[PDB]
């Protein structure tokens, strides 16, 4: 594991305080076999502190989400058209950390909601870690980073009584959509089957935004992620997603682990469209506009390598 | 009231910072109108900053649930049992909230999960906030509070992959069962109809501890909270549940908001057993003990006071999500007991709180005030809302003449604890004998189920245990549940292909209780709120007009009338694309929408009939107005709970009797 | 002001939080020699609550103290500015202040040598208005980015946290000497601004050049500069030091004391106006905080009073609590591009979260705004209100479209100068126009009477002089170099080492009015300033004498103290807790003298001591009586000497005396290089 030098085993052993005291911790210390509990029990104290601090506040956005490590391995020497080490070499591996969400509901909601997804990756590169922060929907609801909580709050459960959780089908939302139509095409995406997605291995990760690919002579060129899924697209339908929703709420994240357990590690191949600082206005629309793709007809996609999830967390809460 | 100072009103106006100055905040601040984003913009910064800390850790357990306000209202004058001042005068009022809950998901699972459900209760009274934080079930789990990270450990999801969710159907929670066997009491209730209640209306309230009532003149008597419903008690199936887990996560905060807003507040008898100290151990068990009840055959129920609530939140977060309650809020009247259960929960609420406020003065927050004066020296600490005009926040003082005066059983209606109490003995890490009965009371929880109530709960375990991967947890646990009742554990063992230890009679017996069924407890006492399905047709205005018939009938008996049809139109509430057998108590079709029941872009493949079908299924009353329905359904004619009548005035009479017997049982197989 | 949130304890039983009668002094225990229980939850809510009293100490400015008052305007500014706050003549706002040190921690003394903070907010009718500034008019650094890198070098070394509250180490100079941007500063830090004699006898500036912004959409550059009405005075560091050690407390308890004796302290509101079009024009870049617009450049012009006149009631609600932010900007006034103020505005926002540690700090009484709040942030820890709108988003139609939009046109809402722009590469490189570091330390310099400038390289002879490192020594001479080389040479002196040739490229004769102490003339008012009168309980005459000096001393406002051995009616003070520290005047009643020519009451020589320091400190001191050869001969003080009085007569000791208290320091007692 990539993470072993913190891993910690009690395979074997007595029971210790975090200070390393061997303890019990099955009865309290009281003042008679009938008797009160005493002040001075601290096994009784340090057990039920860190139990009364264990949780901590769930994510603003992708609350519902599971992850894996896997590896990140180049295609070729990606000079020609960035600096960037992890993409310099053929062959060249660098470790991965991915977490797959959905986008709206809180912890325990259940995987099979209508949502964007979330598709975040970690690079541990030897110059840094990199993240791309992506969606299974390659454009997003909104032009403008400071209407992200309008839009969260919409689409969230209404806060006089906090209902419906894990739900756009109520009126904030499509009265925000309908006054803000700009919503138009992520929201086309999510009514689609992309937003009830299969399983986070039959569906696809982008960046959204366009960025930027620098060259160590300092040339540019502008690109946008598409991690395309070699185990292919696939939907539910709506009725089958309702019933899984309470089947199983854990879906996503089983078929996931499951998948991993049983050595078949999904993979994407990682690919940019790349076209001109000068094509910034060429297609019909903008580039600086995330609501909005490149068509595939007009920039094909460039394959720069493989990412392959193989290996599942050791404790989830800590990774 | 301490919430209505607070409250913040943007019906007008333009919007401003958090500091009063009018702003936007639509379009971000830009160097050039196709150019990057400046750090100066300051309303961006204020804006997404209070986005991005919104959220605060979900309580530890409990996480999931729903708050309503109201009022308790005493029966009497109760001073010759308590000096509790909320219970000193007939007729009089105290503000409450009351939040309820599941107890093992986290914040946005269903609330019909099956579980142990949390009913915690504030009074604003006179003389402090007075907190009951207790459950659906009187008894819990374990018999030591240190015990309790175990327990929750094992019941929530495995930590390596944080699977399952909101479920005991795993094998570490069958695998502390098994070891622990404390936990047979509670989980015969959790695999009861009680672990999935209709709603949080037809469940009752247990403060689960043995308390006191202290008497202004010191002395005490033992007393159990008991909370009972006027709603009358109503359980779900266990397909129903898992259907309405994914159809409608939200059921049961949206039935309470539902009945608060209609004028349906729901009801309870606040009510104690009480009896003497000398009876600690009378009964046959330690009244120490939180795995057991007092039989109401031995200490009948007083009824103290009404518990009614009528008024929804106005802010979900401020007001449900922010109430911090604590076994440590006691008032004057009331003590504690040497249950090591309760006397850990003590130190538990305090400390848990600074994780939820990450700050020490979260007492402050409006729904956590006291509605009475406050005076003492606590001071600073984060969020610290208060300016404090005594400058010598000390005791003994003769700076600020002596005052705060301190408060005990003599001078200013201090709490005290009951004179009478006493410890003797070693300080012993040890758990009483008294203590060791882990299957006497399960076995009495499951005799005093009906026939068909001891089935759903053998098919509860069926199901859960049959999840289970190891075969030796397996075994450990048809090894406990054999000292309970060799019967469960033979039909248990029947599905999961393992055979049942041999019987094993040293806890077994026939006793019977009263007050713990549900089906056994008779036709509801209420059927308003109740929600009633009308199946109907837009293809024939006959349908159409059956249908409005039908609904302005059940509507005047405060009955929940939803019209289904394939489109919306005037006098259709919902398309059949949405409906779902689920969202309804009773289900009835109309003569002239026959024909659906026999394909449409506008629902799925024989959805008309699947909700008919699965509300027979789930035992519901159901009933055609106006069969061919009927057979296609394979409905029998004469099947209590179904109802066949021309005359609207006729079908509404029976249907209406229907709905309060709540459930036909006789749909359901049992065992040979 | 605050009454709202007021909890008053004069009366009542002790309750919890939640309002339950309990007592707090002693716990429950299992038996009277028993342990204590877990359930007693009166202990642990006490406990708990004294537990998580502390919050973190602010990241600099950490040592500071404050009060209420009220800002008035002096007219209808709106032809240069559309603040609300300014729009009429005589219109009045509530303000609170707090002045701090600046690299101390809390508990830390105030008369460290140190720049000042200044900070000022106005609840103004339309949001609170913040002017967060410092006691000197120019900053170290010219990019907020190396804001860490300087408060690294100047707070203690991180291995064994030495020394506290002092620039005197290697680290420090160590900066100065490699960022020579910082040399402005440093030399108003070294000079008496640096040890100020109190909060209310300095300045406040907010050293950025920010905009005024007319409704039309116009604006001007602006520089903020609040000018004392009590006069400006230092202390000497001699003084300061023993200070720090006999009264910590010394600044916050000057400015509670002003305050509760109805001295108020008051301060001109002023800017300098100049036009967009001069930002280049006078000689260096308006965007360059290591710059002052000289006055004979642009001239003060008075906006209004500020009066502070109210005390807090509790400390750290008020003063420990007040979260003041550059990005609490009111529409009327805009920021400019000076890279150092373009950080400051993320950092005040962030660092609130680690004070507070929630986001909901603008919902504390202290930070609260006078006005209404609309907007649609929700949630977070410690939220206090209970908002009704139930979709809070925009653009709805559910809420009817509330709240609206502000912005120039519509709602009085805030907007950026629309005069503004940007042109360029996205860079990281500093401009060249920032490049002079040395010809504005040298004005400064320059305008400094000849004893000033020596106590400034006296300051830099004092701490270089306990820099370890000869390296960094020889830099610190380098850089001083370029500024003077005289000042090089004289400082070189102390600390054994050769200065570097003269280099002339920075050097010049300029001067520029109002930033000498000592060259400000004489205190406007003697109000407040202290007199200790030392006298004897041996001698029923000197009691007399001091008596009479005391009210012919009080009718003119100033604090007297009459010291004496022991304790008794009309003797405030003992001379076991007296220092000349303690007054600004230092008067003995001719009936004591035999106490100045051993006891188990106070140290020895302490009589004579407190009137030695007095006098070589600077202060007028002086006997009363007319038998005053005994006194000023054991101090070796000369009965001619400047600052030094003899008079028979209490009345004419008194006018004498009071004329020396107002010119406030003799500076003629103190040694100059050759
Ligand atoms: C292109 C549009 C966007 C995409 C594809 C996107 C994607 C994501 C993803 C995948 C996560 C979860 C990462 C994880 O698994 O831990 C996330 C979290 C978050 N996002 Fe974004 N997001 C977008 C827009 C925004 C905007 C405009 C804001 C705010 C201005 C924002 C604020 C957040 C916050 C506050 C979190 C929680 C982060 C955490 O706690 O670590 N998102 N988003
Ligand atoms: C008689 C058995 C128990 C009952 C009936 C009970 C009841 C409850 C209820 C109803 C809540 C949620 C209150 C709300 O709605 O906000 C709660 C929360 C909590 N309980 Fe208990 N509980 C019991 C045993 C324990 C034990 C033994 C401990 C720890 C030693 C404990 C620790 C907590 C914690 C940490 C929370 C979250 C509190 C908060 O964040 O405000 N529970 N419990
Ligand atoms: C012109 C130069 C500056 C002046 C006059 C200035 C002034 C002040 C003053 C007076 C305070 C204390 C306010 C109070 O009494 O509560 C303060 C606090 C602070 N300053 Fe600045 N400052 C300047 C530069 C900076 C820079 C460049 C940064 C960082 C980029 C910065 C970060 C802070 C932080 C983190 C605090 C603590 C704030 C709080 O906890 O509320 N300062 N500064
Ligand atoms: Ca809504
Ligand atoms: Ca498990
Ligand atoms: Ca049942
Ligand atoms: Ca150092
Ligand atoms: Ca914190």
């Amino acid at each position: 594991s990539p993470l072993a030098a913190y891993e910690v085993d009690d395979s074997t052993g007595y029971l210790t305080s975090d200070v390393g005291g061997p303890i019990q911790d099955q009865t309290s210390l009281k003042a008679g076999i009938r008797g009160p509990t005493l002040l001075e029990d601290f096994m009784f104290r340090q057990k039920i502190q860190h139990f009364d601090h264990e949780r901590v506040p769930e994510r603003a956005v992708h609350a519902r989400g599971a992850g894996a490590h896997g590896t990140f391995t180049s295609y070729a020497d990606w000079s020609n058209i960035t600096a960037a080490s992890f993409l310099n070499a053929t062959g060249k591996q660098t470790p991965v950390f991915v977490r797959f969400s959905t986008c709206a509901g809180s912890r325990g909601s259940a995987d099979t909601a209508r949502d964007v997804h979330g598709f975040a990756t970690r690079f541990y590169t030897d110059e840094g870690n990199f993240d791309i922060v992506g969606n299974n929907i390659p454009v997003f609801f909104i032009q403008d980073a400071i209407q992200f909580p309008d839009l969260i709050h919409s689409v969230k459960p209404r806060p006089d009584n906090e209902i419906p959780q894990a739900a756009t089908a109520h009126d904030s939302a499509w009265d925000f959509f309908s006054q803000q139509p700009s919503t138009m095409h992520t929201l086309f995406w999510a009514m689609s089957g992309h937003g009830i997605p299969r399983s986070y291995r039959h569906m696809d990760g982008f960046g959204v935004h366009t960025f930027r690919f620098v060259k160590d002579d300092g040339s540019s060129k502008l690109i946008k992620w598409h991690f395309k899924s070699r185990q292919g697209k696939a939907s539910l339908v709506w009725e089958e997603a309702q019933v899984l929703s309470g089947k199983n709420a854990d879906f996503h994240r089983q078929d996931l682990w499951d998948a991993i357990e049983s050595g078949n590690g999904p993979e994407w191949d990682v690919c940019v469209q790349i076209v001109d600082e000068s094509q910034a206005q060429a297609f019909g629309f903008d580039l600086l506009d995330p609501t909005k793709i490149i068509p595939e007809e007009y920039a094909p996609l460039t394959k720069l390598g493989l990412l392959k999830l193989d290996r599942n967390p050791t404790n989830y809460f800590a990774e | 009231s301490p919430l209505a100072a607070y409250e913040v009103d943007d019906s007008t106006g333009y919007l401003t910072s958090d500091v009063g100055g009018p702003i936007q905040d639509q379009t971000s601040l830009k160097a050039g109108i196709r150019g990057p984003t400046l750090l100066e913009d300051f309303m961006f910064r204020q804006k997404i900053q209070h986005f991005d800390h919104e959220r605060v850790p979900e309580r530890a357990v409990h996480a999931r649930g729903a708050g309503a306000h109201g009022t308790f209202t005493s029966y009497a004058d109760w001073s010759n049992i308590t000096a509790a001042s909320f219970l000193n005068a007939t007729g009089k009022q105290t503000p409450v909230f009351v939040r309820f809950s599941t107890c093992a998901g986290s914040r946005g699972s269903a609330d019909t999960a099956r579980d142990v459900h949390g009913f915690a209760t504030r009074f604003y009274t006179d003389e402090g906030n007075f907190d009951i934080v207790g459950n659906n079930i009187p008894v819990f789990f374990i018999q030591d509070a240190i015990q309790f990270p175990d327990l929750i450990h094992s019941v929530k999801p495995r930590p390596d992959n944080e699977i399952p969710q909101a479920a005991t159907a795993h094998d570490s929670a069958w695998d502390f069962f098994s070891q622990q066997p404390s936990t047979m009491h509670t989980l015969f209730w959790a695999m009861s109809g009680h672990g999935i209640p209709r709603s949080y209306r037809h469940m009752d309230g247990f403060g689960v501890h043995t308390f006191r009532f202290v008497k202004d003149d010191g002395s005490s008597k033992l007393i159990k909270w008991h909370f009972k419903s006027r709603q009358g008690k109503a359980s779900l199936v266990w397909e129903e549940a898992q259907v309405l887990s994914g159809k409608n996560a939200d059921f049961h905060r949206q039935d309470l908001w539902d009945a608060i807003e209609s004028g349906n507040g729901p009801e309870w008898d606040v009510c104690v057993q009480i009896v003497d100290e000398s009876q600690a151990q009378a009964f046959g068990f330690d009244l120490l003990d939180p795995t057991k009840i007092i039989p109401e055959e031995y200490a009948p129920l007083t009824k103290l006071g009404l518990l009614k609530l009528d008024r929804n939140p106005t802010n979900y977060f401020a007001e449900t999500e922010q109430v911090m309650f604590q076994p440590g809020h006691i008032v004057r009247g009331i003590d504690f007991t040497e249950d090591p259960l309760l006397q850990g929960r003590l130190f538990s609420y305090l400390d848990t709180q600074l994780n939820r406020n990450g700050g020490p003065n979260f007492e402050q927050l409006p729904i956590n005030m006291p509605r009475v004066p406050i005076h003492n020296n606590n001071r600073d600490g984060a969020g610290q809302m208060f300016i404090h005009r005594n400058k010598y926040p000390y005791t003994p003082n003769t700076l600020n003449s002596g005052y705060p005066r301190q408060a005990n059983q003599n001078a200013g209606r201090g709490f005290f604890t009951a004179p009478g109490r006493t410890a003797s003995g070693a300080l012993v890490r040890e758990v009483s004998p008294t203590f060791n009965d882990h299957w006497s009371q399960p076995r009495l929880f499951f005799n005093s189920l009906t026939p068909v109530e001891q089935q759903f709960l053998v098919n509860a375990m069926r199901f859960e245990i049959s999840l289970v991967k190891s075969e030796e947890v397996k075994k450990n646990v048809l090894t406990q549940l054999n000292r309970v009742s060799h019967d469960v554990a033979v039909r248990v063992a029947a599905a999961i292909g393992l055979g049942a230890p041999d019987a094993d009679d040293t806890y077994y017996h026939n006793n019977k209780t009263a007050g713990v069924s549900i089906v056994g407890s008779g036709p509801l006492p209420t059927i308003k709120t109740l929600r009633v399905g009308i199946l109907a047709t837009t293809s024939e205005s006959s349908a159409l007009d059956q249908a409005a018939q039908l609904r302005t009938r059940l509507e005047k008996d405060g009955l929940v009338v939803t019209v289904v049809a394939e489109t919306l139109r005037e006098g259709v509430d919902q398309t059949y694309s949405t409906a779902d057998a689920t969202g309804f108590d009773g289900v009835v079709v109309v003569d002239g929408a026959a024909a659906l029941f026999a394909s449409s872009p506008l629902f799925p493949t024989g959805r008309p009939l699947q909700i008919f079908v699965d509300a027979y299924r789930w035992g519901k009353p159901v009933g055609v107005c106006g069969s061919e329905v009927l057979d296609a359904a394979d409905v029998p004619e004469d099947g209590d709970g179904v109802y066949s009548e021309e005359s609207v005035d006729m079908f509404v009479e029976e249907f209406e009797k229907g709905l309060a017997t709540f459930r036909f049982t006789d749909r359901f197989a049992l065992d040979s």
